[PDB]
């Protein structure tokens, strides 16, 4: 208690991913 | 007798180099299931003619119960070990694919039959019989592994590489067949360590590294001594070996007791992973795409993997070599260097800042090499420190980036596009509103980009231009900005029909890029919105047609409906209230209601999305439809399914604000499960937060009917808001708890230390939230008395004593 | 001549058609029409036969017939064209003529605006094939364009152009004074303000015209004539009568086209007002000349060797059927006499145009008909075996037409000889005996009901062999008959002896017809008349019939939805199949009641039924709004959860715009009212006012009217705190209605309704009491029940208002209700 | 005046298709 992990809210709707993308990356 | 005289003519004229009889025998091939095995089984000719006869053999659904799949399978189990190498391997597929038919059940003795003829004198017949029981393994055998085991010693290299190839297929299964004979395969797999075939090798290391996996228990007593043969299999000739090998490191990275086990060896395995990060065969298949998995991107995984076990303690084994890497040499050295420092990136972030300010500037430089294939790695390894960059004054390192990155994202080849484009998305993601100074100068690049790109490219465009819009928000509504942007994007939906699947990215784009523009989407939303509900329309009539007659009617992809409605969700996000007109005359509430019904969750998800974004911007619309969402929206509280529990949850949270006290006859059917929601063990954190939420949302305009259950869910409520910061929806929830509580103060009693601790969470309440909190700490105290109280607080940690003394006077 | 001389020999030699040219020469030139042009207009000359110039003419007029008139070339054929349409000879000038007429047919050619303005222009030429070649093409361009021609297509006021056609009645030839004529009989229904006003000047003119020599003219005239009839009937008044008698020697006319349009003269005349007044002097003469035109004989050998749509037989016997229901017995005097022969004399044709008369007389003479038919009827029974088959048709025609009569006789005299010789005629004859016999026999079965349940079997055994025999024409019109006797036999048709033969080539035909073949809509019809029938019976059957239903109405939505979101990309449904599977449906709910709620349960079918109620097509809602009260009184269960979203729908088509749809919307209300009780409380607002509306409406049919009274009376029964309120406003029209109708336990319990609205709220009957005790004195036998209720209403209202008041009340009662309620109530 | 009662739903099913007639 009394120490608070402070956070950014994720409220809200859960939007689905976009049918795009970005690079997969090296590996 | 006559068609087997013609079959002489039918695998010449198969022969023939004509393009004339390169079309009539094609039209003459499938026009025969029990001829061709003669051929390959007894018929004299030439031996390329009788091998021929077995490929369309194979190729061959009516033969198999039609009395020849006994005929057949009576030819080639007679001879599994023929003359010619080719005629014996043959065999092997065919009786596979005859097996391989579903699970048939025509070979009763299939399985018994070849476990006797493993035991042979003859060579071929026993390694035919291998090379068969291999096949099938990779496509009720568990008996034969002690079997198996013991060809793992005295034969040819061939033998043994089945007979390790078979059993390795039940580490998996966990089989007590082999449970049982633990050792006696892993000592029989260290005495085919040293073994001079490559072929054996990796699958000895394909087994050990299964074996890391499913009996950690056994490898233990050894470890250490498995480790110093993996390094050396690692660096083995031949690539496939070597890969087989570095998996190991991947796949022990993951088990608990790495971090111990590994520290002595790093100084030699490091070098060894890094070494391995470079390209030659690769290499020029690139310059005049290479696989999904080698070598090379292993390692690099292995590295990355690492450096997240070990963090910063991995630093002094690896700088020293990054120093002879990132500058020393030439190209392809000095390639593998900076993709070892986007690897170690993650993993060792914090001991590599000092590191940075000397870094960035050189990478920067990198990414105008004139290889390629140096300035691609470049865009990554510097996206892999975007956070940095961002963190630090604009002008000096993220200036500069943004520039060069720009450059790049035009320009070059497909591969370095792609790298560019997908890191700057990565920087706008960090960077937020501190590119608003550039807006119009990113724009430029992107709309020309948007000319310039491929399909697929344009898939990461795309992307950087919705993560632009998500980032920038309403900076993007400026008229000199829409007036570049929205131009090429109106083309590509003109250009595009309905039933093209390029329609995903585009609309997907165009959703995020409404919502940044506020008002000035306005000019365009019109015909949007118009097309959206059509593709919702016209997917759930052919999903209609598909429901009363799959045999006739194609299944439609419902991805369009997916894209339609998170586009509507956002031109509603958007326009809020100015979205009004549209949504009155079209029929989308209907629609929505079959979509919230529809077998997808995703297509829920969706819908429930939209349900809440049209709640807040024209709920006169929605509330006709109340009685009928709120019966779904109970079905939906389903944590199954997270993302349509959590828009579900969401959507009677934002619907109960619209109506005050009206919303009380729907309570019923959504509390109970909201409270086992929230009470609900390994539960995502969002669910949670809009879970407690919707509890409060709900409570502070029906205290009465949800307070009566205020003692089953105040914990986990306090619990879950307690850690999230200060916003305008934690302090509507907490309004409702505190309505709630001053209705029934007795079912906070139990747990009342938990919303001591939830109200010293907040920083700066608004007033009156500060007043309902102060004046229910107060209550409580005054309930039980000041000497009460000063036992109770006593037991409190010091922050939180010493802040609801000081905030609450309590 | 590189092109053309090439071209000149493949339509020379596509002349000589054998079996090659007939199939090589025709598909050579459909894979040009520039020089085809040139050969008509320019090579048509010495050059070329004329035969064959006008050939390459007919394959470019067929050609025009989409890429060709877009063409700019195609103005090069359009100039041409205008340049001879006045050729001197007959054959090229013909070719012009219906190239011309096709090119701008299509798609009344905006890119020809020059068209009509020259051809108006080219009227007052004096090459006559040139006047005669335009006003050739005008009349055929007036008569084939769908609106009338504005003067902005024409490039004259039509001030100038009606009078300019009128000039032409008065001079020329024959063929263009019909031209003239027709030209100015495409403006009269249009009520062009450019004819009205010179009205007086075209009906001179065709007085003038009126016997002239030429038929075309006459008959143009007659039609002319006809058109004003209903246009512009205050201008002929004056000249009725003398009009009258031109039109009866028309009707006689020489030529059979003159005749016929002189002949539709009395099928409009009889539509108007004045007809019976006017009429009666003719009709010494008119109904002589009617019957004559009713016969055959060319028309004769085609039959038994079909004939025309409408013909002057037909017109004749139409309007003689109208005139009929004019005059109704009046007509007797002018008809029976000449009827009296023709019914015995001659042979065939003199007999058979006799019983044709008989059938048209039927409806409109029925009353006065009735003394003659204990003669008539057996003697056409006895006709009905006439060795001639068109003398068996029409008898069995005119039978039916007298069809009500002969049930209401003791059914061993008429009914059982007819339904015996008709169960005959059904079989074996050629196809139009067949065909009506059969509808003969059906609407009979309408008639007739429980008294066919003695011949059941063998009825029975008739239609089903047809089945066999029959032809698809003629199936159509068995499924009528097979599904009008379930209806009027009901439950009496479920015995498995009649089940192990009905259903087999029922389900025969439902395996063999696919989705989309609207065959299904006879058959379906057939089976919800028959699975109401067999009620439980139907059982083994009904779920595969079920499931398929379901399916083409969740199909016909979903097309429906497609064609909406893609009007250009997918096709609009035919909603029949929906309306039919809809019916279908209502047919097993009404038949296997409870029996049907697994199915319902296990579907989708209130979901779907929730779209059509809100289907654009009235026949659509119309079925499901039925289906609703069928589905509401077999398992309510199901449907419930669903009543809060049906009664809005259901008070929205509270509208008698759509009588057919609002009374099944008023029907379904009242049978959830039954099953709800006080629940109903809340939706009664939503819909009362509209019902009040609809009951004290004048002019509505006594159908709607009636459930309206049963549907207020059982919300009555269900909530009578929130229906009372308006009791007052609605009771007249009330009791006006189920006062008629017998007793029935539906109109028990909209009086058990009203008695407790009244017991509530007793104010609002006072002011209209007198209705209320007719409505009383209505019934015959009361249930013991209801008696006991409509007493103490009575005698209650008798203690408040006074002894004194109560006798001077029913003072003024008409004698024999005052006798009725006295006796049967204790008044 | 008495009737028979016209109680009930109105299905106008015009699929089922009678002789049109003489005329």
């Amino acid at each position: 208690f009394g120490n608070y992990n402070n956070q950014s809210s994720n409220f809200g709707p859960m939007k689905g991913g976009n049918f795009g993308g970005r690079s997969s990356g090296p590996y | 007798k006559p068609d087997e005289q013609g079959l002489q003519q039918i695998l010449q004229l198969l022969k023939e180099s004509q393009s004339p009889d390169t079309t009539i025998q094609r039209t003459v091939q499938q026009k025969p299931d029990f001829n061709n095995y003669l051929i390959f089984v007894l018929t004299s000719e030439d031996e390329p003619t009788r091998s021929l006869s077995g490929l369309i053999l194979k190729n061959n659904f009516q033969n198999f119960p039609n009395g020849v799949t006994d005929f057949i399978k009576s030819e080639c189990l007679n001879n599994i070990g023929d003359s010619s190498p080719l005629i014996r391997a043959t065999v092997g597929i065919l009786i596979t694919t005859i097996a391989s038919k579903g699970e048939l059940q025509n070979w009763p003795d299939l399985l018994p039959k070849l476990c006797s003829l493993l035991d042979s004198e003859d060579y071929n017949t026993c390694e035919g019989a291998f090379g068969a029981l291999q096949k099938i393994c990779e496509d009720p055998l568990n008996i034969m592994i002690p079997k198996f085991l013991q060809f793992f010693k005295h034969s040819s290299p061939k033998i043994r590489s089945h007979a390790v190839a078979c059993v390795n297929q039940f580490i998996i299964s966990r089989t007590q067949a082999l449970m049982l004979h633990i050792d006696s395969f892993i000592e029989n797999l260290f005495a085919l360590a040293g073994d001079e075939e490559p072929e054996v090798r990796k699958n000895v290391c394909r087994a050990l590294v299964m074996l890391l996996e499913v009996r950690m228990d056994r490898l233990l007593p050894h470890m250490h001594n498995i480790v110093e043969y993996m390094l050396q299999r690692t660096q083995d000739q031949d690539e496939n070996v070597a890969l087989e090998a570095c998996e190991f490191w991947l796949t022990l990275a993951e088990q608990p007791i790495c971090k111990d086990v590994l520290v002595r060896h790093l100084p030699k395995l490091i070098p060894v992973l890094v070494n391995g990060m470079k390209y030659s065969d690769i290499d020029i298949i690139l310059l005049k795409t290479i696989s999904d998995w080698n070598l090379r991107k292993c390692s690099a995984a292995a590295l990355d993997v690492l450096a997240n076990v070990y963090r910063d303690e991995l630093l002094p084994h690896i700088l020293p070599l990054l120093k002879e890497l990132l500058f020393h040499h030439e190209w392809v050295v000095k390639e593998s260097g900076i993709l070892v420092l986007g690897a170690i990136a993650e993993g060792c972030m914090q001991g590599m800042i000092p590191y940075l300010p000397e870094l960035i500037p050189h990478l920067i430089q990198c990414l105008s090499d004139k290889k390629a294939l140096v300035r691609s790695i470049t865009c990554w390894t510097l996206s892999r420190y975007a956070h940095w960059v961002v963190s630090q004054p604009p002008d000096t390192y993220l200036k500069p980036l943004m520039t060069e990155l720009l450059k790049r994202i035009l320009d070059s080849n497909k591969r370095v596009q792609e790298a560019a484009c997908s890191a700057f998305a990565t920087l706008e993601e960090e960077a937020c509103t501190e590119l608003v100074p550039y807006l119009a100068y990113i724009l430029d690049t992107l709309v020309f980009a948007f000319s310039k790109y491929q399909h697929k490219n344009l898939l990461i465009l795309y992307d950087a231009i919705g993560t632009l819009a998500d980032s920038v928000g309403h900076h993007l509504n400026k008229p000199e900005y829409i007036q570049m942007l929205m131009p090429p994007l109106i083309q590509k939906w003109n250009m595009l029909k309905d039933e093209d699947k390029d329609l995903f990215p585009l609309l997907e784009c165009l959703s995020s890029v409404a919502t940044a523009l506020q008002s000035g989407f306005l000019p365009y939303c019109e015909p949007v919105y118009q097309r959206c509900v059509n593709l919702v329309q016209k997917t759930l009539a052919q999903a209609m047609l598909n429901n009363a007659q799959p045999d006739q009617y194609e299944a439609p992809d419902k991805d369009f409906m997916i894209v339609a409605l998170d586009l509507l969700s956002g031109l509603a996000e958007g326009l809020g209230g100015n979205i009004e007109q549209l949504v009155a005359r079209s029929n989308i509430l209907t629609l929505m209601y079959q979509c919230m019904q529809d077998k997808m969750p995703e297509v829920r998800q969706s819908s429930f999305a939209l349900l809440g974004d049209l709640t807040k911007a024209c709920f006169q619309h929605v509330k006709p439809c109340i009685a009928d969402f709120m019966p779904i929206l109970g079905t939906n509280l389903n944590p199954e399914f997270i993302s349509v529990c959590n828009n579900a949850t969401w959507a009677i949270g934002e619907i109960s604000i619209q109506m005050g006290i009206e919303m009380q006859p729907y309570i019923p059917m959504v509390l109970h499960q909201l409270v086992e929601i929230i009470n609900r063990p390994n539960t995502p954190k969002t669910l949670l937060e809009n879970t407690a939420i919707t509890i409060g949302r709900l409570g502070y305009v029906c205290p009465q009917e949800v307070a009566p259950m205020l003692q089953q869910f105040i914990r986990p409520w306090c619990t879950s808001l307690r850690n999230i910061r200060d916003n305008e929806e934690k302090d509507s929830a907490f309004r409702g708890i505190c309505t709630m509580i001053s209705v029934n103060p007795s079912g906070v009693i139990q747990d009342f230390i938990f919303f001591c601790d939830a109200v010293a969470s907040w920083i700066n309440p608004k007033d009156d939230l500060r007043d309902m909190f102060c004046k229910i700490l107060h209550g409580f105290k005054n309930q039980v008395g000041d000497e009460n109280w000063r036992r109770f607080s006593d037991q409190f940690p010091l922050p939180l004593k010493e802040r609801l003394a000081a905030f609450y006077g309590v």
